[PDB]
């Protein structure tokens, strides 16, 4: 099923980026009508504007220049209980970097019963040049790396101290 | 037929209250706009009969003019108690009391009858 | 002993008797039994006349026995009948010669057959009034003959003595009392008139000596039952401490208007659509849905919160409340009934973590207890068949035409050519499913054509090299001529006739021996043990003609109650066949179900009533059925200093243990993958690492393992053959992904393949290669036993597929997935007009079907294990032709069909499966020593030193202090009274506990309160006495020690009860602490020795359970790691729900448990079978993930449950049972 995955917030220059904003029902089996919008803010500036608002099913986005002609949808296609709001950012530049909110507006369907749920996803991601690798992975790696030399090192030093005491029990025979 | 369980001589001394009861039983659990219960007089064994209490969403009393308002509802339905009570029994009280039940899902409909005398 | 010898009952021989009185039993001269050889042959002027007693040690008292021509004895007394009639009196002595007599005996048989025919109308007509009359009369007439021949009350072989003739006394009391004036039950008094249906009992010869056997065989289970009954009041006990009222839970609206309350709806509303319009009810059910507080448990919808209020499901009689519904809910559990949708039900309404709560009841309550009963049974049966057995021990050219057709005939070539051609036919006609072309259909008319012809040209020859006579004189050819009749009949002149060839192949247990065993069974069932399942038919009848006859009043009356069209449901009693389909499918376990429509409209007491004498008697004799049966079937040179190092460091245990280690997280790192894996990056790339570590130092070990053992001792070594695959598989995953080019089909397809790594355990766990080397060594018969059931369930699937091939089609309405009423829309013609029509309409087969002999071999899977089988048998009975809309119950026989499988395939071939497991079980054990075959050898000695503690010797009591008030202070605690005392202290104890209940009062929870206050100090003051009476010697019992351990837990419970509410605040905690005093209850097995052996036999069997345990741990979680690579994204249709799907570990695990008993086994791979849409979506987006399609495969979905249910009985229904019973022998011997 759904998985509330977080987004990447490791943006890079002149290439694309999907920011990730998932949220989905706390019961699959629900029919809801769901339409989100976007608010965004630069880095370094403090108010919030709304850069899009994804409806029904056609994708409308605010007059701002920053995201004029480089901002795509890329969540859940036609379904009208969208689910996942991801926007796709292609080309990006040095202005798609702040805190991004995503608003998720969802109307919930019930036997006499219309739910207005609002779950606010906050997205903060950071635009550089060069894709940098996780602090996880090169740490993991060197650990890896670490202790396979280790077990090669224990390995080979047993070997030859057992090598040592069968030569030497040998020379007696 | 229904089990509708009600005595069928029921003997008052004058001036004293009657309770008239009736025990109705059926499968089921009693539903208000479901349940139905209706009350009537006759003077005689062929007389006109003349409703004074029903059931139907709540009791209501019919005030008939041959009881003023000695008439009283004095069962709890859900019980499958459907009594009533006629206070302070006049001689001409004497006659026959009907209770008809109709419950849903039941299409079966009970009735009871009694006869009741007014002693002196 | 002469035939002079007996002389007639004279009044001068009887002068003498009554003297030898006034002067003051022979076996074989019992009275019934057949007169000893040693007699001879009676003369025709003696037979049924009165003689004199035989026996001396009657013959002093006024006694006489009568003849039969039969041999048989017939004793009465001397005396005058009711001081009326003298044997020498003219009437007794008719009397006594129409008494005894075959006739008369047959016309009460045939009487009471009809009777019992006529019992079952269910509607008699008018006229059955002087049927009923006639009955009545015969059945005044024989007793009035009896009491003629013997007496009423007077004498010692008088009518009453015997208690066989008071039920036919209350009987015609009884039908005399309904003639006469009668109360105002009459359904409930009609209902005693099936009495008539036990006469048989006493009327058919043996049935008296098979009951006698039965009622035997219960007073050795009364232990048994003691502790079972023990047994569930405990759990039931700790059920009802955990979730009382947690299955009240029900997740309730949030935006109320008009200032309405939850108290304020609850008091105005008890409509279903009034209650769903402000609870959840997910769409379809009959109750809410479940919710929680909890985090794990989970979940209900935005906009509704949980609280508990309403009324339990399953209309209020599924819940944990008071103390009866817990221990009927823990019967439930433990006769295994429908106890999946208990497990779903109260984890979602407490949390996930209470699994280890079911896994205690069921591996202990369920399996030890039915294994236990098992056991006793088997026990008691083998011990009375052991003491029974002990106790008693042209025509010259005809002539020619004879001699060429017999040297033709060709015996060591002509019989292999016709079970050939028997074998062929069988794999002809199993070519057989529904979508056929008619060239297909023409190939098979003509080949079962070819072959019937073939048969009867064998049989003709045969019967004229042999002829007529000499020829039927033999089984199998009778047999064959009958089926060749059966067959030719049909050759131009119905398909159930046609699927009878099949039997055909029973020609190969002359040659194949274990269906020479099975045929031996089924001819067991008829033959030896005939007389025991006529006893469980005349059982099944009168219970199924009782509840036909007590509730198929209300079913018609109040159906609305249990169905929402007020039409009777698919299970109901209103007619014969009907309740007796409910009585069969309460001898199979599958009581609630049927219990909870039957209490619904015919009351809660009457229905327990019905349903646990039904579940009671009806399951002791099919046990004791069982148990017969299956018992009566058994009886410079570098290089080698290098390798002598190498094979140290290998040997090391230091290594062994690290490798151990290693290959433990190797496992468990295999669990985190699932799919929130997206999720927690960090340690998806930490595992991503290890996995690299892990091929490494696992290569590594397989090159040290070679170094120093050699190719030869490497590769003649299965485990380490087991270790090179595993680790050449990850070699090739961990080549692919360095390389790269490799995410393509196959590679992907074997990534999967590392849900395989824990098999590396078997061989370094020895409690997991003692249970793998017993079950390998017993694989020749698995797959012996499992051909023979494999070509038994072919012929009732070739059965099944010529009568359901296609028929199971119909016009589903998908929105609400009700059956369209066959009105409009009768075939599928219509139907796809009303699918042009309409949007959601859908002409649906039922994806587990008889279609092919595949699909057959399913359904008899599930129509075998009993889980899913309604949804088949429904269809079945509802089936009309091959393109037509299903009627309800148009057929309603192939119900019959269902029956007959169940009893054959079901329970004769799992009885086989059972008996030659155990068998080679018993084989193995004896070739091993005669030591168990289920412990190592440390285990071994641990249960050698265990065993010890069965000593009967009574060890020295105690010294007495020299201190005055000590010693009496001694002899008060010492006394048996005392000992006693805190016996019903306990039993006191457990009824204060029992009383409690959900929803009581504060009053009445003080006074709970404070009485668990007195009995903990009361407990305590008794072991302080104790304790100042022997401080030295008090620890040295173990006993003892429990008892100080549980005081302590009692008072260290009150005192963190107080503590939590000085400074904590939680309710499942506080709980679980409370939980401390059941040890104050636990303490009655001290007393119970009864309880104590079998409780010391669990102690017994509790390493084998161990090893056993842990095999089928490392099997569930190789499953549980495949279930979480495949049967992930599938869609959520039934069983397979947001709470237990296969998405993580958890609930993989618990999906796996609740299967690991077979329950629900169906469900859970309904969604996975269906794929090629509508049924599913091969492209979905699934959000969070990469993976699309939201469908499983249905050849690995059936592969993995099929091969699931297989293996998990193969372990935990015949090594359990094994191990159980293996050591209540030894417990019980000793
Ligand atoms: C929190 C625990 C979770 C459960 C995890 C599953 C583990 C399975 C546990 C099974 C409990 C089985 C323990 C039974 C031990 C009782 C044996 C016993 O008392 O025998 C006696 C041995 O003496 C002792 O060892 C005393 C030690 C105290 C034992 C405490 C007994 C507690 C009973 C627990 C009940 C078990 C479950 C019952 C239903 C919940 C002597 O035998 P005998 O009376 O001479 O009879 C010989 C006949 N020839
Ligand atoms: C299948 O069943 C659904 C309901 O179970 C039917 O839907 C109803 O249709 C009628 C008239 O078309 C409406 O008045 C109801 O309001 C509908 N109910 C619901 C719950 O939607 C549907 O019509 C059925 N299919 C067909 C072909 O008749
Ligand atoms: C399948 O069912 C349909 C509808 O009942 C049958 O339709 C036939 O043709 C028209 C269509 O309604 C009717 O006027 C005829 O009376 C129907 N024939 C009969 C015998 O009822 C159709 O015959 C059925 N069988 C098929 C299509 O093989
Ligand atoms: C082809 C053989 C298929 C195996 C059939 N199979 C069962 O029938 C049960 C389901 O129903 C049971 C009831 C019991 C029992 C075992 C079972 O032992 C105690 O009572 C089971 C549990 C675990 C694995 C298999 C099975
Ligand atoms: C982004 O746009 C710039 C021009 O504004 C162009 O030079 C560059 O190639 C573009 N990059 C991509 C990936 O489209
Ligand atoms: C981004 O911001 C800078 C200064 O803040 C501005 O000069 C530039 O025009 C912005 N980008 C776009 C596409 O307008
Ligand atoms: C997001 O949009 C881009 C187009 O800019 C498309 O290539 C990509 O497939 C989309 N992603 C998803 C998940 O639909
Ligand atoms: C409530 O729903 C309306 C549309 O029905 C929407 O305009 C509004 O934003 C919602 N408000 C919240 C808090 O969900
Ligand atoms: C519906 O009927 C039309 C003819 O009116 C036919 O062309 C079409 O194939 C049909 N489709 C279905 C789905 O029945």
């Amino acid at each position: 099923g759904c998985v509330e995955v977080d987004s990447e917030t490791e943006a890079v220059y002149g290439m694309t980026f999907k920011i990730l904003c998932i949220s989905c029902k706390r019961r699959s089996e629900t029919n809801a009508e769901t339409f989100t919008e976007w608010t965004f803010r630069q880095k370094g500036t403090e108010e919030f504007v709304k850069i899009l608002r994804y409806e029904n099913e056609v994708l409308q986005l605010e007059e701002d220049e920053r995201f004029e002609g480089r901002v795509v949808w890329n969540g859940s296609r036609g379904t009208k209980d969208l689910q996942d709001l991801s926007i796709f950012i292609t080309n990006v530049t040095y202005n798609h970097s702040g805190d991004y909110e995503c608003h998720v507006y969802r109307l919930l369907f019930f036997e006499n019963y219309e739910h207005n749920t609002s779950v606010v996803k906050k997205i903060h991601i950071e635009v550089v040049d060069k894709a940098n690798r996780d602090m996880a992975s090169i740490v993991s790696e060197i650990m890896m790396y670490v202790l396979i030399v280790v077990l090669t090192i224990w390995l080979v030093a047993e070997m030859i101290y057992c090598y040592k005491k069968i030569a030497a029990a040998t020379e007696t025979a | 037929s229904m089990e509708v369980t009600v005595p069928a001589t029921l003997n008052v001394l004058n001036g004293s209250d009657a309770r008239l009861p009736c025990t109705f039983n059926s499968c089921y659990t009693v539903n208000h706009k479901q349940f139905s219960l209706n009350w009537t007089y006759q003077e005689c064994n062929n007389c006109s009969e003349e409703m004074f209490l029903q059931f139907r969403m709540k009791i209501i009393n019919l005030k008939l003019e041959r009881f003023q308002d000695r008439v009283e509802f004095s069962g709890n339905p859900s019980k499958y108690d459907v009594s009533v009570m006629l206070r302070n029994v006049q001689p001409e009280d004497e006659g026959i009391y009907n209770c008809y039940i109709m419950n849903p899902p039941d299409r079966h409909r009970g009735h009871g009858k009694i006869h009741l005398q007014v002693l002196m | 002993p002469g035939p002079q010898s007996f002389v007639h009952f004279t009044k001068q021989s009887l002068a003498l008797i009554e003297q030898r009185i006034a002067e003051r039993p022979s076996s074989d001269l019992e009275a019934g039994k057949q007169l000893p050889f040693i007699y001879g042959d009676i003369p025709p002027g003696m037979v049924s006349e009165p003689l004199e007693d035989l026996d001396p040690y009657y013959a002093d008292k006024k006694t006489f026995i009568v003849l039969n021509k039969g041999k048989t004895i017939f004793r009465f007394n001397a005396t005058p009948a009711l001081y009326m009639l003298s044997p020498f009196s003219p009437l007794r002595r008719i009397s006594i010669k129409i008494l005894v007599h075959s006739l008369f005996s047959m016309l009460i048989m045939c009487t009471i057959l009809t009777n019992c025919i006529f019992m079952t109308m269910n509607n008699p007509p008018d006229w059955t009034k002087n049927v009923e009359y006639t009955f009545t009369g015969i059945y005044t007439f024989e007793s009035l003959v009896k009491i003629l021949a013997r007496g009423f009350c007077v004498g010692e072989f008088t009518f009453l003595r015997d208690p066989w003739n008071w039920l036919d006394f209350v009987v015609i009391v009884f039908a005399y009392l309904t003639e006469f004036v009668n109360l105002g039950n009459v359904s409930a008094l009609r209902t005693f008139r099936v009495l008539r249906a036990l006469k048989t009992i006493s009327v058919i010869p043996g049935l008296k000596t098979i009951v006698g056997a039965l009622i035997q065989s219960v007073k050795k289970l009364s232990d048994v039952m003691i502790l079972t009954v023990f047994c569930l009041s405990v759990f039931a006990l700790i059920g009802l401490q955990l979730f009382m009222g947690n299955l009240k839970h029900k997740c309730f609206r949030n935006s109320l208007e008009n200032n309405e309350t939850l108290e304020s709806i609850m008091n105005t509303l008890e409509s279903e659509e009034d209650f769903r319009k402000y609870f959840y009810y997910l769409e379809g059910s009959k109750d809410a849905l479940l919710c929680g507080f909890s985090t794990d448990s989970g979940q209900c919808p935005e906009g509704y919160t949980c609280v508990k209020i309403g009324r339990n499901p399953d209309y209020g009689y599924t819940s944990f409340d008071t103390f009866s519904w817990a221990f009927l809910a823990l019967f439930r559990l433990m006769t295994q009934d429908y106890w999946e949708n208990l497990y779903q039900q109260t984890l979602r309404a407490a949390g996930k973590t209470y699994m280890i709560f079911f896994v205690v009841v069921i591996f202990l309550g369920s399996f030890y207890l039915i294994n236990l009963i098992l056991a006793v049974v088997a026990m008691a049966y083998e011990e009375q068949n052991q003491a029974n057995i002990e106790e008693a021990k042209c025509s010259p050219y005809w002539i020619k035409f004879k001699k060429c057709i017999y040297f033709i005939v060709m015996d060591p070539f002509v019989d292999l050519a016709i079970t050939i051609c028997i074998v062929l036919n069988t794999l002809f006609m199993a070519m057989e499913h529904h979508p056929m072309t008619e060239e297909f259909k023409n190939v098979l008319a003509i080949g079962n054509l070819v072959f019937t012809g073939i048969f009867a040209a064998e049989m003709v020859l045969k019967l004229i090299a042999m002829d007529p006579y000499e020829y039927f004189q033999v089984g199998w050819n009778i047999f064959d001529s009958l089926i060749v009749t059966l067959s030719l009949v049909e050759l131009f002149l119905l398909s159930v006739l046609r699927s009878f060839r099949l039997l055909r192949v029973f020609k190969l247990a002359k040659s194949w021996p274990t269906l020479n065993m099975l045929i031996k069974i089924i001819g067991n069932s008829v033959g030896a043990l005939g007389n025991l399942t006529l006893v469980l038919a005349i059982i099944v009848f009168i219970f199924a003609v009782v509840g036909m006859q007590l509730f198929g009043k209300s079913y018609k009356e109040c159906v609305c109650k249990i169905n929402d069209d007020c039409t009777l449901p698919r299970w109901h009693m209103n007619d014969f066949f009907h309740s007796f389909l409910i009585v069969f499918r309460v001898l199979c376990g599958e009581w609630i179900e049927t219990m909870w429509d039957c209490m619904e409209v015919a009351g809660q007491a009457m229905c327990l009533i019905v349903y646990m004498m039904v579940m009671v008697i009806g399951n002791l004799v099919v046990l004791n059925l069982f148990l017969a049966l299956l018992l009566s079937s058994f009886s410079g040179k570098i290089w080698w200093n290098i390798r002598k190092t190498c094979y140290k460091i290998v040997e090391h245990s230091w290594f062994e243990s690290f490798i151990v280690l290693m290959i433990l997280l190797s496992s468990g790192a295999l669990a985190f993958e699932d799919i929130y894996i997206e999720r927690k990056k960090t340690i998806k790339i930490i595992l991503e690492y290890a996995d690299k570590i892990f091929t490494y130092i696992f290569i590594l070990e397989m090159l040290l393992k070679w170094i120093a053992y050699g190719y030869k001792t490497y590769f003649t070594n299965a485990w380490c053959w087991l270790d090179f695959l595993i680790v050449d598989v990850s070699l090739v995953t961990l080549v692919a992904n360095t390389l790269g080019y490799s995410d393509l089909g196959p590679i992907k397809s074997l990534r999967t393949l590392r849900a395989l790594r824990p098999l590396r355990a078997l061989s370094r766990f020895e409690g997991m290669r003692v249970v793998v080397n017993a079950l390998i060594g017993a694989i020749p018969s698995i797959m012996n036993v499992l051909l023979v059931c494999l070509i038994f369930w072919l012929i009732f699937s070739i059965m099944g597929v010529n009568l359901f091939a296609g028929k199971f089609y119909e016009c589903i309405n998908t929105t609400d997935g009700s059956r369209f009423p066959a009105s409009q829309v009768p075939n599928r013609s219509e139907c796809f007009a009303l699918m042009n029509v309409s949007q959601n309409v859908r002409w649906k087969n039922l994806k587990v079907n008889f279609d092919n002999v595949g699909l057959g071999y399913l359904s008899l899977l599930q129509v075998a294990t009993f889980k899913g089988w309604t949804i088949i048998m429904y269809a079945a009975v509802d089936s009309v032709n091959v393109d037509k809309q299903p009627k309800y119950e148009y057929s309603l026989y192939m119900y019959i069909y269902f029956v007959v499988f169940i009893i054959f395939g079901s329970f004769f071939t799992l009885n086989l499966f059972i008996g030659v497991i155990i068998d080679n079980f018993n084989q193995q054990k004896k070739k091993l020593g005669g030591q168990d075959i289920f412990m190592t050898e440390e285990q071994k000695k641990y249960y050698n030193a265990m065993k010890k503690l069965g000593s009967k010797k009574p060890q020295k009591p105690i010294p007495r202090p020299g201190n005055k008030i000590q010693g009496c202070i001694f002899d008060l605690v010492t006394n048996q009274a005392f000992d006693i005392s805190i016996m019903v202290l306990i039993c006191l104890n457990m009824v204060t506990m029992m009383v409690e209940k959900e929803g009581q009062s504060q009053h009445m929870t003080e006074v709970l309160y404070w009485i668990n206050v007195v009995f903990i100090i009361l407990f305590t003051g008794e072991c302080v006495l104790k304790l100042i009476s022997l401080r030295h010697y008090y620890f040295t019992v173990g006993w003892n020690i429990f008892d100080f351990v549980v005081v302590i837990i009692s008072i260290v419970g009150m005192f963190l009860a107080d503590l939590i509410e000085t400074y904590f605040v939680s309710p499942t905690l506080f709980r679980v602490i409370r939980l401390a005093r059941i040890g104050r209850i636990l303490r009655l097995v001290k007393g119970a020795k009864g309880i104590r052996t079998l409780l010391f036999a669990l102690m017994m069997s509790l390493p084998a359970l161990f090893n056993i345990g842990l095999l089928l741990f490392l099997v569930m979680f190789i499953y549980a790691i495949f279930g979480m690579s495949n049967f992930a994204y599938v869609k959520k249709e039934d069983g397979i729900n947001d709470m237990f799907n296969f998405e993580t570990f958890g609930n993989s695990m618990i999906c796996l448990f609740q299967i690991t008993t077979s329950a629900g086994w169906d469900g859970l791979l309904a969604p996975i079978l269906n794929s090629k849409p509508p049924d599913c979506d091969p492209k979905k987006v699934h959000p969070g993930s990469s993976v699309e399609g939201d469908c499983g495969n249905p050849s690995v979905g059936i592969f993995y449950f099929v091969s699931y249910i297989i293996i998990s009985f193969l372990v935990v229904v015949n090594m359990y049972i094994a191990v159980i019973l293996e050591n209540f022998s030894v417990a019980t011997e000793e």
